């Protein structure tokens, strides 16, 4: 049984068929997972994701760089970032980002649309919680979204190092036809659902090892429709079990090779390094950001 | 003049005044040093850890840090609190001092005057 995994990824034979999109009905809605006393729902979920991404052959090199989208909450404090920071090996280069301000344990936090973000340096790991709640609308068609989803794409092809991850957040509503066939340039890509909100229709699209090109050619209508054709039809029972054992949390330091590389050394051998989890291409020289401010 | 929010806090708690909430606690094993800021959770079996910048009445409040630096040893950080303490987690790093040799907080954990 899944309850003592930290969540459910979406199995193989799935991700083959080409399912129509359907409607989300989700059996188990209604449950709520027992959070251990004074828990609030988003650390539990972020843990979930993190021992998940534990399981994945995550690039972990010295001086780390992760940047966390939509970070914020309505409580002003940024529960996830905290999580990742617990998670990440001590030293990693922590950025968080939000809409709306936010108190926040990571090294920089830039405020703003997350389209205002710009960053010279590539990044190690891109996490995305961004969510807009009006885009859950049942009464019209539930089409790709842009917005938020078109700054992402762009910023994973153009900012993520060769070698690097990411974890973005989707729904039933709230996806994009782009992301999900960017997830074919990676080595690796699941659609992972936390045991501890398995009764919404959220999960988390991970790419693991980024390869730059396409490896597998994704249709992204399909492949939702896929996502949402596996949660109707897999109940997920709600659970907080993983979250009792702490022991083995921390990201493991593989201290991971980072080299630049012009694109014309990226050769066979260097892919395969890539996509074993043992390679990071990219500078390293100082990290700057900025967020464009609009004047009047 | 300069606002006095250290003693605004404590004299609207002193009042009846509810806690700062949605202090950011962290799930951990309750096997730590107990030590109280710490670059990760370090709760033992009689603590809690919790996200620092969450727990700071300045972060919180949006004021200045008391110290011509502006510098916070909160933000970035774990605070393990007593747990009979834990529904105040502000106050309690407010009223609190860490001890300078061992790292626990004075009269919870720290053993130097003994
Ligand atoms: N275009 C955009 N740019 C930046 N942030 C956005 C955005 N659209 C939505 N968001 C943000 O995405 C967030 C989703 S709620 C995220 C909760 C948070 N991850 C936690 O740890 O608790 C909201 O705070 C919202 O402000
Ligand atoms: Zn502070
Ligand atoms: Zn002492």
């Amino acid at each position: 049984s899944q309850a003592w995994q930290p969540g459910v990824a979406m199995p193989n034979l799935y991700k083959m068929q080409r399912m129509l999109l359907e409607k989300c009905d989700l059996q188990n809605y209604g449950d709520s997972a027992t959070l251990p006393k004074g828990i609030m729902m988003n650390v539990a979920k972020y843990t979930q994701l993190c021992q998940y991404l534990n399981t994945l052959t995550l690039a972990v090199p010295y001086n780390m760089r992760v940047i966390h989208f939509g970070a914020g909450s309505d409580k002003g404090v940024a529960p996830g970032t905290a999580v990742l920071r617990q998670w990440l090996p001590t030293g990693t280069l922590l950025v968080d980002s939000d809409l709306n301000d936010f108190v926040s344990d990571a090294d920089s936090t830039l405020i703003g649309d997350c389209a205002t973000v710009h960053t010279a340096n590539k990044w190690d790991l891109i996490i995305s919680d961004m969510y807009d709640p009006k885009t859950k609308n049942v009464t019209k068609e539930n089409d790709s979204k842009e917005g938020f989803f078109t700054y992402i794409c762009g910023f994973i092809q153009q900012k993520l190092a060769l070698g690097g991850s990411v974890a973005i957040k989707i729904t039933e509503h709230s996806w994009n036809a782009d992301l999900y066939k960017l997830m074919g340039h990676f080595a690796w890509w699941t659609a992972f659902v936390t045991n501890v909100n398995a009764s919404s229709s959220e999960a988390f699209l991970i790419g693991c090892n980024y390869l730059g090109k396409p490896r597998e050619q994704i249709d992204g209508y399909v492949m939702h429709a896929n996502y949402i054709f596996w949660r109707n039809t897999n109940p997920i029972q709600l659970s907080s079990y993983s979250l009792f054992d702490m022991s083995k949390f921390p990201l493991k330091l593989r201290g991971t090779a980072v080299m630049s590389l012009k694109e014309g050394q990226i050769n066979d051998m260097i892919l395969s390094l890539l996509s074993k989890g043992r390679l990071i291409i990219r500078e390293n020289n100082r990290v700057v950001i900025s967020s464009d401010v609009l004047v009047n | 003049f300069a606002v006095d929010a250290a003693k605004a806090y404590k004299d609207y708690l002193a009042s009846g005044g509810q806690p700062i909430t949605n202090c950011v606690k962290m799930l951990c094993t309750h096997t730590g040093t107990g030590q109280a800021i710490t670059v990760t959770p370090e709760a033992n079996m009689d603590q809690e850890s919790f996200g620092g910048a969450s727990c700071c009445l300045y972060c919180r409040c949006h004021i200045d840090h008391p110290n011509p630096k502006g510098f916070c040893d909160l933000k970035g950080k774990y605070v393990q609190i007593p747990t009979t303490c834990a529904n105040d987690p502000v106050g309690f790093t407010l009223k609190n001092t860490v001890c300078t040799v061992c790292g626990m907080w004075k009269g919870y954990g720290c053993s130097c005057d003994q």
